[PDB]
Formats: structure tokens, C-alpha cells, sequence
RNA sequence: AUGGAGAGUUUGAUCCUGGCUCAGGAUGAACGCUGGCGGCGUGCCUAAUACAUGCAAGUCGAGCGAACGUUAGCGGCGGACGGGUGAGUAACACGUGGAUAACCUACCUAUAAGACUGGGAUAACUUCGGGAAACCGUAGCUAAUACCGGAUAAUAUAGUGAAAGACACUUAUAGAUGGAUCCGCGCUGCAUUAGCUAGUUGGUAAGGUAACGGCUUACCAAGGCAACGAUGCAUAGCCGACCUGAGAGGGUGAUCGGCCACACUGGAACUGAGACACGGUCCAGACUCCUACGGGAGGCAGCAGUAGGGAAUCUUCCGCAAUGGGCGAAAGCCUGACGGAGCAACGCCGCGUGAGUGAUGAAGGUCUAUCGUAAAACUCUGUUAUUAGGGAGAACAUAUGUCACAUCUUGACGUACCUAAUCAGAAAGCCACGGCUAACUACGUGCCAGCAGCCGCGGUAAUACGUAGGUGGCAAGCGUUAUCCGGAAUUAUUGGGCGUAAAGCGCGCGUAGGCGGUUUUUUAAGUCUGAUGUGAAAGCCCACGGCUCAACCGUGGAGGGUCAUUGGAAACUGGAAAACUUG
């Protein structure tokens, strides 16, 4: 009966997953989609995921081994 | 006596069956099948009276009762004792088991048992076919 | 706490080393007391090796790194 | 997270206890590995406080502090402030 | 190893048997009886029923946008909640050790990177609005240690976030929590279910869970099987508990669950400091239903109570005070977690309802001296009952001054121990009524009713019955209710027949293997047994101490039961070289 604050709290939780993990929908649709198809791709556009899945994975939810499997598939990825 | 083959064939027990196996059970409408229970108590509500003639061990005269339990059966007891209870569709103390020269019968009355007291010439038993409130 | 020596032997095999070795042991029963023997089966692998048509050997309990199989060690007695 | 516990098998006629180091979201009653002893707190039964906590009191630099009104039998004893 | 004397069973009979009825109890054991009271305890065990509702983890900030931190809900919480169990699975669901070459993380405690720079939006005040309500539309919002750029933050060997009251923020990092990524033995029955599933054998994937990997997919060959239980498959918790054995333990594991299957229903976009969520979030179902029929969504596997099914199957007596979860720099909460109890004579006990008794003592009740040392009418105990004061335990707390910690802060039941003078304030009633199961004789009774725990009784002396004064056991107790225990030696792990109870090969045939020459044996595993590990138990093969003794707690020397090391005795089932031969 305290759902009062959380009926909804799990909807900003939501919203506040859901648009970041979408903006790395964009993040996984520029770099590892194009570190084959040639494009330039592998520099400051691999960059910009460095500080924005940093922006993501400092909270218990996002990735944390997972994170190291996702940081060495695309910048080890030489 | 060799023990090889017992363990690749066994042995078994005895063999026996358990006394009154039509009583002890509750039966179902709702799921329609009977319930293994044991019961402490039950009740026992009555559809005729019943009496058979032929007796050579005692060859003395007594009836007994025909009582049926639950839903569509055939469920038959005897009265034990001194007291004729000229009466029907009680609903009492069952008595579990049955008493010695009567076959197939084993559902029986306590004394008392809510339907009615008991056959009232008895104040000497105390403890039989009726007796409460008896001077010791 | 290490890992065992399990041995055994082999019995049949299938393309590409769908690999194997055969386990038992000394032990009875608790009720009727005889020294029957006694055995289960299990699941090692090689490259193709350790296979059917003699390979008694060892094995192990590990990580598997393996499909449901579980193995790894082959320590040996001889080939045929 | 850890908190205190106590056996139970059966007697009282003066407030007793015992010292053990069970979970925090539980009740009074809690399961115990190294049984230290027990506690008798009814200031009459002095021959029943033979609690030896000897890893119940290792969890000062590992994770405790007195709580639920339980530091009057650490008052007399003072095995903490280590850091 | 604190070791096994049961009632009667054969034909007609000693005799070898033959197990039955049967015992005593113990059961969440109570029903008529009987209902002096209680120490303390448990009872939708009738139906894991449909519902008289709500009921339930909850409130707040010298860190923050209303008022003289009130009034927010941002933020935090909760939400997976306490509790309810044993409806649902042969399953790592369950007790213990455990490779981690299958694992990590904030809540308990210290912290540590620092506390820089930011924009600005959203709850409330709702700002503006249609209309039974309330459901929904416009819609700037005003902040927040926050919705929130960016510096390096750590695993390039090259990843970012911190907006501290005052003399409290975000990170490189941690000890930890349920667990467990998982290993092992834990891990039952149905032969009216073997020619074996196409993935059976296992290697080979882009993949990914804190977690290897037929786990979906990745590539190819099956005889992988194989007459050994492939597989199907029926109840489907385990484990300190209880009656209990001499001991192996052997079963039921319900008060008592420490662990897990489970909250109308199929799901469920969601999520979490811990997920598909018992008063959440949506959309399919059939339910007593609420609604200008916005359409509401609720069901006490969480206290009650209602129609109930009812062997019994309970108090809606009270409300936080015995523990703080959470909110809070704080003073404070909610208890429906835990508590306060009509108490059912359900467990059995703490003991109390008569005394100094009394000459044999009567007016005599089975018999015709018996229970009569029956009686009276005298006295003795407080303990039931007229009152009374009733305070048994025990230590609570920023500013009081400077996590060891504390005062001007702890009586609903808070009245118990109640000596208390104390009259006389009865302890219902016992069975069969002979002998075994332990019992005493008879008038009623003339086979008319009829006695009867295996044995067993009335037809004219029921040493049975109808009934009547009691001796064997008894006084909170009379006959019955039915469960496994030693007893049942009618499992045979200790404790099983062969021609004969109730039992032996149609046999020439005969796979698997239970067994399977003599001697030395190569083995150096195992037993001989053991250094060790000596890792805890509340209590163990024991005893004892707190307690008006009984309801309710505790020292653990018995090492926690090859658990953290593999052994020396080759006398041998055991990596197994032969010789002997007349069998």
C-alpha cells in the first residue's frame, strides 16, 4: 500500500534504463556495426561509448562483467 | 538360506488385510471418491431396523440394525446387549469394529451418542447398553 | 583440495571424438551384504585419441569444457 | 549484515539468553555455527554466562556495533575502538 | 550391548508345530460420562473451503520548492513484505563436506576518489479544462547532495560521476548477504514397461548469465544402446521432533520448522542496493459482486466472523511496552512481525474439599458375620472464600560533555510470593462383577428377554446376565476410540524350509555373472587400521547448575565421526607372471 510512490517509481526506473540503453541501440548501430564495413568507425566513434556506457555502467544494473566483455569486443578489437 | 540371489531376487512378509475395510471412510459427492481416515468418531444415520431368525450358538431371540452410511451402499451393524431401542434415523457415536457372533456386520452405538440416552432398565452396568449418572 | 585419478576403460566411440571412459568401484549394498561389483559410465574427450578399442586410462573432474561431457585426463595403463 | 541470537530447549524462571551472530532481517531466535555459550541477563543467575564469542567479537573490523539496546553487556567489557 | 519371562491356540491325547484373535498403552487421540481450580502450552486436522468489509513495512528530513521543517513527495523506502504452509515436482527443492582449471556484488563495518563544473525538470500549490462523481484533456511548471555536460576515475598494459549541517556528498577498494556458477553422496516405488533415443555417443557456434558448456543454434558418423533397468513411470519436501531398540537404527518428521514447490486464474512492457511482484503494473478467463450501467478488476494458502462440513476444530476482550525494518543530522513510528488470552479438566502435573477420630458402633444394604472400626458429635489444616496495602524486575536516550558510552528519561496484564483470621468452602464415581484381562455373592431367570477382549455363559440355585452394600486399579477420573513400537523369534542386518505344514527342477541344453584348484606370486591399493585434520555444535556412551520440583534456559572434557595427509603388515577380493598334475 505504499505502492503509492512505487506504482511508479519502476516507470522512471524504466524511462531511465530504457532511453540510455537505446542510445547505446545508437552506440552499437555506428561502431561495432562498422569496425568491418570499413567505415571510419574506430576513432571518437568508438570513443564516445568510452564516457557514455561510463555514463550507463556505474550502477549495480548495467553490465559488470558483462561490461568487460562489451569494452573488450570493441576496443581491443584490432 | 543363501544370499546371493537375495539381493538379486528378494523375499516378502507375511500376508494379511487390516480389519473393517469398508469403515474407517468418509464418503465423497464433491470428488466422489472415499477418504482413507481412521476416524476417532463418526455418526451413523439409520433406514430400517432388520432382524434374521436363524440363530444355533445362542438360540435365544435379538435383533440388530440395518444402518446405512454414506451415498448408495449396503452398511450393517448389530445391537449387543439387553436394551431394545425401538427407534430409527438417529445420528450418533459409531462404534468401530464388530462384536463376537455376527458376520459382515462392524459398525456399532456407544453409550449416550447424542441420539438418545439408552435402554433405561439398566442401573447396575453404569458402563453398558445406557448408564450415565449411576451411584457408585 | 585437488582432483581425483578416476580411471577405466573404453567401449565404443563416434566421429570425432565423442571420447569416454568406463568407471567402477568396490562397494556393497546395506542390506543383504555381498561383494558384488559394480559400475556406471561417464564422459571424457579428446582431439580423436582416447577412444574405443583399448584405452584404459584416467580421468578427472574439472571444468568440462564440454557439451554435458565432463573429462579432462587420460593417465594410462597400455594400447593394444 | 549480522545481528545476535540464542538457543532454546526448555527452562526460564529468570530472564535468560545467549550470544551468537545470526542474520539482521530475522527474529530473536537464530541458527549458530560456533556456539559461544549463552547469556543470563535476570541479575540472579550469575553461574550461566559462560559465553566465549571468539569469532562473535572478530567482527569489529569486519562488520559491528552495539544495536537493540544490547551494549549494557559490552559496557563492561571493552575488545572494540580499534580504529 | 544398562541384552528379549505376553491371553488362550490339534485332532479326542502327552508330542514337532500354527498363527490368529489379542493384549498394556503411544497417537495434535477424544466421544456419552464427570464436569474442586489452575503452572505453562498448543486447536479451519470439518473444506491449502466460497466470503461482512478494511486488515499488511511504515513514516520523514540544521542536506530541499506552502505555514507560525507543520503541507508536500521529489529522494528514500517499500514492494520479493512479515505470515501461510506441505495443494505442486523422483527433481542438486532438501543434511553435510566441496573444483571454484565454472562466482561476484552497496544493506553489518571502516571507508575512500574527493567535495570541480554544470544544465534544469518533475510530484505536490496542481496552473488552465469537458463532465454522475472520477475518469480523463491543455499544460510553463518551482526546486531537490537530483532528473542531471564534461577531467582522469579501474582491469591501455587507452573507461565516466560528487550541487557537505557544522564546530555530508560521489569512487578507485573492501570485510560481507541470500545465495550459490556448480561438484559429490545426499536423491522413493510400478517388470501387466528393453531390440535403442534420432540427438544415443560426444568433439565441433556468431552467441551469454557474477557462471565452463548441445543450454537454442555448430559440423559431421551413429548402432551410442545392447536382454544390467534405456526409458517411461505413481505419491513427490527434506531435516533438530515424537512413541521407541539392548543394537543395527527403525519408521511416521503434525506442535518446532533454520532451507526450498506455492498468493484467483494464463500470462505481465516493466522492475530491482535483492523479480514477473500475497492488498503492484496491463490484458485474456468466471466468480458474491460494486458502477448515470467511468465499468470496477478481488478471492483472510496472512487475526477474526458470516451460509456452513462439523468427535471437539477457540477470544472479532487490548494495543505497542518486552526486538527495530524502514523513514529520518533529530526528537518519533508500525506491529495485524512479535504481543496482551474465554482457556478445551486437550497434555499431565502444583497440590486443595473434610478431622483427633472412634467403643465394633443402631435404627442393618449382596450373604443371611459380611465392605461396619458404618455411624454419630466432638475437633483439627489453610489450601478453596469476606478483605486487604499489592508496584515481580530493569535500564531506555543528539543538546547534559566532549564508535566505552550517559541524566532532570522504564507500572494496562503492574496486582503476583498473595499464609489469612480461616468457618468445615467434599475427591464426579470404577469396570466387568467367577477364572485368564487381574472381579463377590446372589433373589430376578425358567430358555421368555438373554451373559461374552482370544477362553468363554441363562433350559428351575447365571461364584457373568436385570438390579443391588464393593474386593484387584483408582479419585480429576469411569467403558470405549486404533497407530507403530521391543513384545510378533509371524523379515531372517543381527533372529529364514526343503522328503515331509504353507516348499526343489522335463532336463541333453545353457548367455550374464554370484560363486570361480595347489604353491610361489609379481601388487605395495585396501583391510592391520592411523599419524594427522585434532574446524563449532545447544547436547553426545554421561552427568549437572538457574528454577515454590513439574511449562519454559544453560559448562561442553564424548572433536563434530578416513571431513583440511597419505599410509608401513603382501598373510589376500585387489595393474597379475607362471609352474603341479595323477583331478
Amino acid at each position: 500500500k505504499s505502492a503509492i510512490k512505487r506504482v511508479k517509481t519502476t516507470e522512471k526506473a524504466e524511462a531511465r534504463n530504457i532511453s540510455q540503453k537505446s542510445a547505446m541501440r545508437t552506440a552499437v548501430k555506428n561502431a561495432k556495426t562498422a569496425v568491418s564495413n570499413n567505415a571510419d568507425n574506430k576513432n571518437e566513434l568508438v570513443s564516445l561509448a568510452v564516457k557514455l556506457v561510463d555514463k550507463a555502467a556505474q550502477s549495480n544494473l548495467i553490465h559488470s562483467n558483462k561490461a568487460d566483455r562489451i569494452k573488450s569486443q570493441l576496443m581491443t578489437a584490432n | 538360506p543363501t544370499i546371493n540371489q537375495l539381493v538379486r531376487k528378494p523375499r516378502q512378509s507375511k500376508i494379511k488385510k487390516s480389519d473393517s475395510p469398508a469403515l474407517n471412510k468418509g464418503f465423497n459427492s464433491k470428488k466422489k471418491k472415499f477418504t482413507d481416515l481412521n476416524s476417532p468418531q463418526k455418526r451413523g444415520v439409520c433406514t430400517r431396523v432388520g432382524t434374521m431368525t436363524p440363530k444355533k450358538p445362542n438360540s435365544a431371540l435379538r435383533k440388530y440394525a440395518r444402518v446405512r452410511l454414506s451415498n448408495n451402499i449396503e452398511i450393517n451393524a448389530y445391537i449387543p446387549g439387553i436394551g431394545h431401542n425401538l427407534q430409527e434415523h438417529s445420528v450418533v457415536l459409531v462404534r468401530g469394529g464388530r462384536v463376537k457372533d455376527l458376520p459382515g456386520v462392524r459398525y456399532h452405538i456407544v453409550r449416550g451418542a447424542l441420539d438418545t440416552s439408552g435402554v433405561d432398565g439398566r442401573r447396575q452396568g453404569r458402563s453398558l447398553y445406557g448408564t450415565k449418572k449411576p451411584k457408585n | 583440495n585437488d582432483r581425483k585419478v578416476y580411471v577405466g576403460k573404453v567401449v565404443s566411440d563416434k566421429m570425432d571424438k565423442t571420447i569416454t571412459v568406463l568407471v567402477e568401484t568396490y562397494k556393497t549394498h546395506k542390506l543383504y551384504g555381498k561383494r558384488v561389483k559394480y559400475s556406471k559410465k561417464y564422459k571424457t574427450h579428446d582431439e580423436n585419441n582416447s577412444a574405443k578399442l583399448g584405452d584404459i586410462v584416467k580421468i578427472q573432474e574439472t571444468r568440462p569444457l564440454s557439451a554435458t561431457k565432463r573429462f579432462r585426463l587420460v593417465e594410462i595403463v597400455e594400447e593394444s | 549484515a549480522v545481528k545476535i541470537r540464542l538457543t532454546r530447549l526448555g527452562s526460564k524462571r529468570n530472564p535468560f539468553y545467549r550470544i551468537v551472530v545470526a542474520d539482521a532481517r530475522s527474529p530473536r531466535d537464530g541458527r549458530i555455527i560456533e556456539q559461544i555459550g549463552t547469556y543470563n541477563p535476570t541479575s540472579a543467575n550469575a553461574p550461566e554466562i559462560k559465553v566465549d564469542e571468539a569469532l562473535a567479537l572478530k567482527w569489529l573490523n569486519d562488520g559491528a556495533k552495539p544495536t537493540d539496546t544490547v551494549h549494557n553487556i559490552l559496557s563492561k567489557e571493552g575488545i572494540m575502538k580499534k580504529f
